[PDB]
């Protein structure tokens, strides 16, 4: 695999060329949000940014050295991780509000339109908080979102070993002491915990019933639903 | 055979 | 506090004395396992842990520090996460097989008889191998559980224990002789376990505060508000 | 009022 003679630099100028654009939404000003509206501009922002995340993975080192059943497997787990994280990054600099689009700046309280929704609204702002008080740097993220992928679901465990390494190059890159590179990879690794947490309750509303019944997902988009809901517990 | 299936081609 | 100040060694030597005693099941070997009794095994084994995983949480560097609310709210974002982590600790010399107690060791098919749950004893299977192929240490453990308990809920002081174990984890990393590369990937490595751990929880919490593992057997109080604190956030039927 | 505050007291 060439993944796994890249160099550091070389995996972070991959990670970062392959990174996927910021899309709009079409939120109106002028209407109000109601359960439904603000679900429908969730859910087609959503369902394009997972078309561009299905080809960010393919250009992450090592992905496609995988089958064709493991690409889909990792997606299916990921996918909820790989948004949250990419919106708790572009919310960073706008302390106590979540930047979906450029257009779509939402603080907990729009979060209260959709019942269940104000508590991830939570965890994701404590999150880019969070994120916020480590100063990450984008070179860090697209690490932490490339493990994401690969820890989701001995090629892959090579894989995440080198992106680790490329962590602590530049963490010493940035001239962190050895210790703090340590604790440093440790405090990112660990919000990974609590991405997966947040995944984990927010999917959980999403293939509930209210939650599919309000607006129409599109087919892509039911399909990811459902590779989670099969190991919900059956009423 | 599933859509995400389809777009990793 | 005074948690910040203890050497590598000394919290090592804390955690270990720290930790909780193996308790047993009430196993009942004359009856044949039904859904019910299988689910109030578990259900009594969690139980009495619970009281002991309190103690257990008390003796924990720098969480008696923190106000009342924080230990609980901790503990009630991890109890399941730390159940699980004792179980596939105590599972990894027993291959394909989990030691729920000394005298409850079950496999996946005896999982079977509970609807939904085969899936996550499958988890637990897989890291349980996972911890055995990577020949994790009971110091590695101690740490890994307690950063489990300090971190799962927290999202300045915590952040400097959760710190300090760091540190402790990577003190044992080199005195086991691993070089400075292979210390960093071992941390990682083991971190990221962490992740399928929340996993494992919040499907197995799901499943737990359903109306129909909530109705199966009875449930104590204190096991009632801890499955409660999690499913209070749940959609609504 | 909480079990688990209870215990934490104990
Ligand atoms: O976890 S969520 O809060 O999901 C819900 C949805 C309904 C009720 C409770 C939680 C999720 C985070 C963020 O808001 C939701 C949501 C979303 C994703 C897919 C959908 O089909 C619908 C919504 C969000 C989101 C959308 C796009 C992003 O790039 C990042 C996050
Ligand atoms: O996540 S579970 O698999 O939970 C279920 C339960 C029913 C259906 C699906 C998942 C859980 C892991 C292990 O088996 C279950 C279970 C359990 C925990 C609390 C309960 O009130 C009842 C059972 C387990 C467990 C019990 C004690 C431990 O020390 C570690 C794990």
């Amino acid at each position: 695999s060439l993944a796994l003679s890249l160099t550091a630099d070389q995996m972070v100028s991959a990670l970062l060329d392959a990174e996927p654009p910021i899309l709009y939404s079409e939120y109106d000003p002028t209407r109000p949000f109601s359960e439904a509206s603000m679900m429908g501009l969730l859910t087609n922002l959503a369902d394009r940014e997972l078309v561009h995340m299905i080809n960010w993975a393919k250009r992450v080192p090592g992905f496609v050295d995988l089958t064709l059943h493991d690409q889909v497997h990792l997606l299916e787990c990921a996918w909820l991780e790989i948004l949250m994280i990419g919106l708790v990054w572009r919310s960073m600099e706008h302390p106590g509000k979540l930047l979906f689009a450029p257009n779509l700046l939402l603080d907990r309280n729009q979060g209260k339109c959709v019942e269940g929704m104000v508590e991830i609204f939570d965890m994701l702002l404590a999150t880019s908080s969070r994120f916020r008080m480590m100063n990450l740097q984008g070179e860090e993220f697209v690490c932490l979102k490339s493990i994401i992928l690969l820890n989701s679901g001995d090629h892959i465990h090579r894989v995440l070993d080198k992106i680790t390494d490329t962590l602590i190059h530049l963490m010493a890159k940035a001239g962190l002491t050895l210790q703090q590179q340590h604790q440093r990879l440790a405090q990112l690794l660990l919000i990974l915990s609590h991405i997966r947490h947040m995944s984990n309750k927010g999917m959980e509303h999403l293939y509930s019933m209210k939650c599919k019944n309000v607006v129409p997902l599109s087919d892509l988009l039911l399909e990811m639903l459902d590779a989670h809901r099969l190991h919900a517990p059956t009423s | 055979h599933k859509i995400l299936h389809r777009l990793l081609q």
